[PDB]
This record gives C-alpha cells, structure tokens and sequence, in this order.
C-alpha cells in the first residue's frame, strides 16, 4: 500500500527512497489536467481570455512549473543520469559535508532536516558533479582524437 | 588558402644589422606559430627559431640564440576567420658566412605535437 | 647532426625509398621525424606531416615509416617533377627542427 | 522509400513500429517552426500582440503541444525507457486484457483498433510499470543501505 | 580553471569539447533565474500584467528558451543520446562531406569555421541519424516478432 503524494517525507531516508515514483509523479498528474483543456475547450470557449489578464496570468503559473520540471531533467541530463532514477557517480563523498554513518543517515533521517543539514555545500557538490563527468568527456576526448 | 609575403630583397655589406618583413593574409595570424628557416650555399639548410603571434613565447636555435630579434605586428582582422599580420626578423652582427636565401613560414596545426611545423613557405629572398 | 641517407633513383614507375638517422641524443625513436621536398633555392613544400601520417592535399603514393633507430620515406609511382632534393628533421613539441643533410638525386625512367 | 507522417497509421502494428520515427518528428517540426520566430520576428514587431488576444491565445496553444511532449517524455523518464524509442521492461503480460496470440497480434492488427482494444486496461498496465520501477528502485536500495 | 560561459568559441574543436558542460548551462542558468520569480513574487504583485502587453511579450521571450531547448532534447532522443553529451553512432562519415583529417579537425579548427563548412550537408547528416536508428528499430523489431 503506498502513502500517497509526499507520504513518506516524515519517513527515514530509505524509505522515502522507495517511494520516490510517488513525489515524481506529482510534477506530470498536475499539469496532464491542465494541458488536456478538455473541460476547457468548451467552457466559455477558451475561459474567455479577453480583457481577462487572470487568465495570461494562471497561464504564466502553468508555465512555471514546467519550466521547473525542465530544470530538473537538465541537471539530471547533465550528470549522466536522465533515464534513471537512482544513479551513482564517481564523485568521492568529501566528510566535512556530513560526518554522519550511513546506518544513522538511512535509517535515523528524514530527507527534509537532511537538504537543510546540506543546503550549505549544495553548489559545491553542484559543481564536483558538472566537473567530475568532465572527466568521461576527456575519456571520450581521449577515444575522439584517437 | 593563406599567403605569405616576403620583402624585398637586399644586400649590405657585413657588419650592419637588417631587417626582413615577412607579411600574412588569408588565415588567422594568431593561429599558426612563425618559422624563420636559412638555407646555406655549400652546406645544409638550418631552422633558425619560431615565435607565436599571440602568445608572444620565442624559442630559437643554439646557433642563434644570443644574435636574433623576433617581433610580430598585431594582427589585423579581415574576414571572420580570416586576419593579416606582420613578422620582423633581425639580426645584430652580419658576416661573408651569413649569405644564403632565407625564408619565413607558418604553423601547420595549432595544437598537437605539430604546431610549429612549417607549413606554408614564403617565396623566398638573397643575401650578400 | 642527423645524416641524410645517400641519394638513390630510380626509373619512373617504380619505388625509391631515402632513409634519415642520427645519434642516440636525436635517433628517431622517441622523437617527431618531418619530410620536406626542397627545389634548390626555391619554396619547399611539406610532405609527410608526422612519420605515419600526412599533410591537407599529399596524395597516397608518398606513404611513411620509422622504426626504433632510423626513419624512412617511400614515393610509389614516380613521375617526371620528382626529381627534387628532399631534406627530413627531427623535432619535438618544445624543440626545433632539426634538418637532415639531403637526397638531392633522382631520375626518370627512359628519360 | 518513407510513407509519410502517420503513414503507417492503417498498417500492422509491425510496420509502423518500423517507422516510429516519422510519427516521433511531427512533435518537434511542427514546433521547431514557432519557435523559430524568424519570420515572425519582422512582420509588424511580434505580429503586434497588443490588444491581440488571440495572439496570446496563439501562444496557449503552442504552450499545449509543448506541455504534452513533457507528458510522454515523463511517462518514458518515469519507466526508465528515456533515452530509447523501444524498451522492454519486467511487468508480465496478464492475459485478461487481451488474449490474441503474438502473429495475430502484429501480422493482423493495427496501432488504431489494438489501442481502442486496451484503452481499458491501459491505467492498471501504467500502475503496473510505475511499480515494477519501484522493485529495481529497491533492489538499488539493497545498494544503498550496504 | 574554466574560460567561462562559451569561453572556448576561439579554441581548437577538442578543447571545446572538453568543456561542453560550461556552454549547456547558459540553457539552465538563465531560466532558472526567470522561473524562479522569488524576486517577481512581490515587486508589484506579478509585475503589473493588467494593461502591459510588455509583460505576456516578456512571457512569450521566456517560452521560446524553453522551447528550443525542448528542441535539442528531442534530437538527443530521436538519436538515441539523450544522456550523455558525447555519444558514437553507427552512421559512416562520408567523405563528400570534407575531406578534412582527424588531425587537422580536432587540432587545427573551431567548432564555429567547422559548422559553417558542414551547414550545406547538416540535413542530410540529420536524416542518416533518423534512418540509422531504424535499423536499431528492426534489430528490436526482430527481437518483438520473434
Ligand atoms: C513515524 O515515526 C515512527 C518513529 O517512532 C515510525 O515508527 C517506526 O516504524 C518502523 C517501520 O515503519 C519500525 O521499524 C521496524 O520495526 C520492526 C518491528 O515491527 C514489528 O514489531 C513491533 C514491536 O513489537 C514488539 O512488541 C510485541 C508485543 O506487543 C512483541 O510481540 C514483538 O515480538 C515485539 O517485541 C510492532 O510494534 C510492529 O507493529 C505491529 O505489531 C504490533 C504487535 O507486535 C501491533 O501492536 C501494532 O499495532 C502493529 O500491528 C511490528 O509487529 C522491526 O523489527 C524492524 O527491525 C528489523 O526487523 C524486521 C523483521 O521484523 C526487518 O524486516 C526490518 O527490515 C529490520 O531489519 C524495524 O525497526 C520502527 O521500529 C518504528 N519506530 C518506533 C515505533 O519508534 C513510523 O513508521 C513513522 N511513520 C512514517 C510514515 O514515517
Ligand atoms: C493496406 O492493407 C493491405 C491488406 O490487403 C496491405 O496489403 C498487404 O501488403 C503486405 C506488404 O505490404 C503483404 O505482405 C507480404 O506480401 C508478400 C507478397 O508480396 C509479393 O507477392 C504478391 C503476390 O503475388 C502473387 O501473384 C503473382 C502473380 O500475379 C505471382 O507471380 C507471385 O509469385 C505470387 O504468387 C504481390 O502482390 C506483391 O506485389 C507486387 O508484385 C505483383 C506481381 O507479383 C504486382 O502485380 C504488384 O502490383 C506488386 O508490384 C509482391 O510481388 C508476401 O510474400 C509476404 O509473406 C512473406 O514473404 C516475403 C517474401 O516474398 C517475406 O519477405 C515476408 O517478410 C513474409 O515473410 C507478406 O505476406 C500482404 O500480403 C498484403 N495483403 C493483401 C494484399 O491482402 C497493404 O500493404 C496495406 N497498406 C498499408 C500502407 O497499410
Ligand atoms: C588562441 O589561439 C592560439 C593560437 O596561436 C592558441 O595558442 C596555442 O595554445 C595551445 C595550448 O592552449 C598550444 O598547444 C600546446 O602548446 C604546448 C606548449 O606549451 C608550452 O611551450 C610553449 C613554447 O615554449 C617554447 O619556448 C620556451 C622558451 O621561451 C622553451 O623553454 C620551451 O621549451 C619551448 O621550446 C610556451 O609558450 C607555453 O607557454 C608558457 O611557457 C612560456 C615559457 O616556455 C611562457 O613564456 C608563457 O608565457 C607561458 O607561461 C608552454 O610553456 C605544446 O607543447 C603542445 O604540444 C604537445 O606538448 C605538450 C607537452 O608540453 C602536451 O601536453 C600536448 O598535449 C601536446 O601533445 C601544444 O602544441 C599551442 O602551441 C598554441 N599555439 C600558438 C601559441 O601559436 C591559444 O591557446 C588560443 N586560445 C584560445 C582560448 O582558444
Ligand atoms: C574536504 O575539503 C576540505 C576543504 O574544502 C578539506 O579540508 C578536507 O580535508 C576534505 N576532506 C576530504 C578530502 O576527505
Ligand atoms: C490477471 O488478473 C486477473 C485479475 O485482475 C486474474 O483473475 C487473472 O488470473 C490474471 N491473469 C494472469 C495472472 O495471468
Ligand atoms: C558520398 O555520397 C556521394 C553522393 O551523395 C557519393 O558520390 C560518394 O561516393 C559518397 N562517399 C562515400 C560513400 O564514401
């Protein structure tokens, strides 16, 4: 049985891992009612969208949001892992980050007070992570000029 | 797709110092280093030095080492992938043995293990 | 420094092969060896670019070789402009070329 | 020789999964041409979108065709299928939803009546491709927690 | 150290290539800023977008980013690249196209005189790119009819 929309983000680490589909899917079931304007189609054709800024402006939100979703994908894009939803890297987990043990991480956190624990350090794994794939660019760099 | 043009040619007698102008078009300027290569009457061609137009860096020979000025003019633009420039030559104490026809060249790629290689040779110019 | 081979011909058609060495301080291998064809006082042209491979526009016939200890040009299907004076260098990256004594002859075959 | 967009749309399922592709492009060329914005970029500034809301109502409709290739790029991000047109997964074929046989199915049949045929079941087969991820999310899970 | 955003425009082909990742982020890092609208929140509400056509202009800017990264994305996904920045593909080089070596491309010249020099033959390169896949396609085909 699964919690439901965000259900497990009171839970330990590992097991809003397994549900991660379930928080994924909240970013495409909100905007497949949108842009289906099924029930839109005929309601006053199309909301009536003149002299109606209201209806530019829940336009621009709905734009937002899926132009957060492309942000998303592009940093997954970026570091080799779009189709996955779990991927490992090659970037070495520096401890002054975290000094916490995996079994007190995974199985004694929440992934809420972890992102606040890292938010500090964030841009800097960022930025391992944009340059440590720059590394497989230079071993496909290294298969280029033969 | 690139020229080189030499100067005039000219003879003094040996003890003055001169100068060769060695004038580009066709390519980029700052892109391929520039060679200055002599060939002897008598004996075998020697390569003299290069110098880069951009980057400045000079490297000659042992043999003329501590007796060779190199300079490079800015490059002027032309096309978007295309400039011109000029390189100068120059040498302090002139002698009989200096005598043979000199030539300037340029760069065939610009990165790798072949980057200062001559490539493209200028027509040439005579001596005392 | 590095000593040219003797300067072989051959008639026109079939194959001739100069050789280039030197030293152990500039042998062939562990340096860059460069060929050049160079009409007596005139503009050179460059031939092979590196001691496998090629310049933009030699054609096929000019093929290379070089071993651990000296260097080697083949020109297959010799025609009348070849005969010229060939030089070779050695270089490296941070170097300077180092020319060859030369191979001034050649000849055509039925003249 | 390439019958066209949607050309294979009346031949067996096995001759338009072989030009998948050609279906695949009218959802970037028709779009490649609005964003272009090059011979609109000129004609009266930006085809004076002042006191013109159809030309904002031209732009909600080009924001729909985009918003609905985010769809299917989510449900094949989401079934680990992203970077591939075709991709074979681990869900078992459960025989009530359809019980024809395998030449029947793509010798005999067409994309059209086989979607129409499965329209029924077509939620439960994504629950189960939504969830059979989720078994693989666990098994990197069996990863994470060493 | 990084030459910065498109900072390798002037260097030889490889060295661009080493650092693609810094030119794919001003696709991100320039949308990123405007989707955020932290700073839009509440200067003026949503910028006055009563009466200032201006403001749905602006909007309209901001989709065609988004838009033409949609772009890019699709052909990374119709060639079957759609992770990684450097892929290799079945599809042989023909030589009408230039005649150029391997040295003197990656050593000797820019991505921007190389575009330019293949812009006559990109769509036919594009649509060996589509077919070959579809022999990939077949290959599948193969493996689905048994
Ligand atoms: C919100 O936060 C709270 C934190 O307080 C969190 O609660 C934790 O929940 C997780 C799971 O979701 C627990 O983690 C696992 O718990 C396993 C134990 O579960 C069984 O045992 C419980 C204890 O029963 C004892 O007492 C009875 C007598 O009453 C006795 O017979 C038993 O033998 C045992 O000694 C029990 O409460 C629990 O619940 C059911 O059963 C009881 C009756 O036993 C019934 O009264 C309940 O109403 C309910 O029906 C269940 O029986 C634990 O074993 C496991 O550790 C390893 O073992 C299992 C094998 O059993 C492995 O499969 C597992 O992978 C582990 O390797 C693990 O610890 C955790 O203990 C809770 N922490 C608490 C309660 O403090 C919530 O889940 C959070 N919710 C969200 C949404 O985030
Ligand atoms: C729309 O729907 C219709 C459905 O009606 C569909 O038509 C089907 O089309 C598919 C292919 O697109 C056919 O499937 C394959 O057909 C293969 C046969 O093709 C050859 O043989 C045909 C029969 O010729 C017989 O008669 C002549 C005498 O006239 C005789 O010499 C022959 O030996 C043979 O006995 C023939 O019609 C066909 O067409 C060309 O040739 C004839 C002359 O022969 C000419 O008159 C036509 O104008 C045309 O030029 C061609 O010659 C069949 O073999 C194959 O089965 C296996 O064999 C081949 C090896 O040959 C394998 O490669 C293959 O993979 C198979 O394993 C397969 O059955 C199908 O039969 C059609 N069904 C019909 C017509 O009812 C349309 O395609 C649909 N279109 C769209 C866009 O959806
Ligand atoms: C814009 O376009 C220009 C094109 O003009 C381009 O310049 C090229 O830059 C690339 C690299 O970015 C160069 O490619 C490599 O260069 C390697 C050489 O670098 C060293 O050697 C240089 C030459 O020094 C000679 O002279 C000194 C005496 O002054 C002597 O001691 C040396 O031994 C040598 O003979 C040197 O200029 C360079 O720069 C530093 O050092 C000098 C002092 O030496 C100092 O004065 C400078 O200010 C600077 O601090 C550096 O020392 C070359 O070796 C390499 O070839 C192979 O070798 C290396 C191993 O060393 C391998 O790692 C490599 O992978 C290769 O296999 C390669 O050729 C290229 O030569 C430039 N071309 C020029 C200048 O014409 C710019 O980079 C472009 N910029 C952009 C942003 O696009
Ligand atoms: C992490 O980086 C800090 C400096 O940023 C350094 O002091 C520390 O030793 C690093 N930890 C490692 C490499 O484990
Ligand atoms: C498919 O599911 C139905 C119930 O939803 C079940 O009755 C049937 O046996 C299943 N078929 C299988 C498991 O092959
Ligand atoms: C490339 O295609 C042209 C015709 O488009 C052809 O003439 C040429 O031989 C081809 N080159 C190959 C196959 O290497």
């Amino acid at each position: 049985v699964f919690l439901g929309f965000l259900g497990a983000a009171g839970s330990t680490m590992g097991a809003a891992s397994m549900t991660l589909t379930v928080q994924a899917r909240n970013l495409l079931s909100g905007i497949v009612q949108q842009q289906s304007n099924l029930l839109r189609a005929p309601e006053c054709q199309q909301h009536l969208l003149k002299d109606t800024h209201w209806g530019i402006k829940q336009l621009q939100a709905r734009v937002l949001a899926v132009e957060h979703y492309l942000r998303d994908q592009q940093l997954l894009g970026i570091w080799g892992c779009s189709g996955k939803l779990i991927c490992c890297t090659n970037v070495p987990w520096n401890s002054s980050w975290s000094n916490r043990n995996l079994s007190e991480i995974w199985d004694n956190m929440t992934w809420l007070q972890w992102d606040k624990e890292i938010s500090n350090y964030t841009q800097i794994i960022y930025g391992l992570l944009e340059e440590s794939q720059n590394q497989q660019e230079k071993n496909e760099q290294d298969l280029l000029a033969l | 797709q690139g020229q080189l043009v030499q100067s005039g040619a000219t003879t003094t007698k040996p003890g003055s110092s001169v100068k060769i102008s060695c004038k580009t078009s066709g390519y980029r300027f700052n892109f391929y280093h520039i060679n200055w290569i002599r060939q002897t009457a008598g004996r075998g061609p020697e390569w003299m030095g290069w110098i880069s137009p951009y980057s400045g860096d000079k490297n000659l020979a042992p043999a003329f080492q501590d007796r060779v000025n190199m300079t490079t003019d800015t490059e002027v633009p032309v096309t978007s992938f295309t400039s011109t420039g000029a390189a100068y030559m120059e040498i302090r104490n002139l002698t009989s043995d200096d005598t043979g026809t000199y030539f300037c060249a340029k760069g065939l790629l610009r990165d790798g293990s072949s980057t200062w290689l001559p490539y493209l040779w200028g027509q040439g110019t005579l001596l005392t | 420094v590095l000593t040219q081979s003797a300067s072989v011909s051959g008639s026109l058609g079939q194959s001739v092969t100069i050789s280039c060495t030197g030293p152990n301080s500039v042998c062939c291998s562990h340096k860059s060896i460069s060929w050049y064809q160079w009409p007596p006082g005139r503009a050179p042209t460059l031939i092979i670019y590196e001691d496998n491979e090629r310049a933009p526009g030699i054609s096929p016939r000019f093929s290379g070789y070089k071993s651990y200890w000296s260097a080697y040009l083949t020109i297959s299907d010799l025609r009348p402009e070849d005969e010229t004076t060939y030089y070779c260098c050695s270089y490296t990256h941070n170097s300077g070329c180092v020319f060859g004594t030369g191979t001034k002859v050649s000849v055509l075959g039925q003249s």
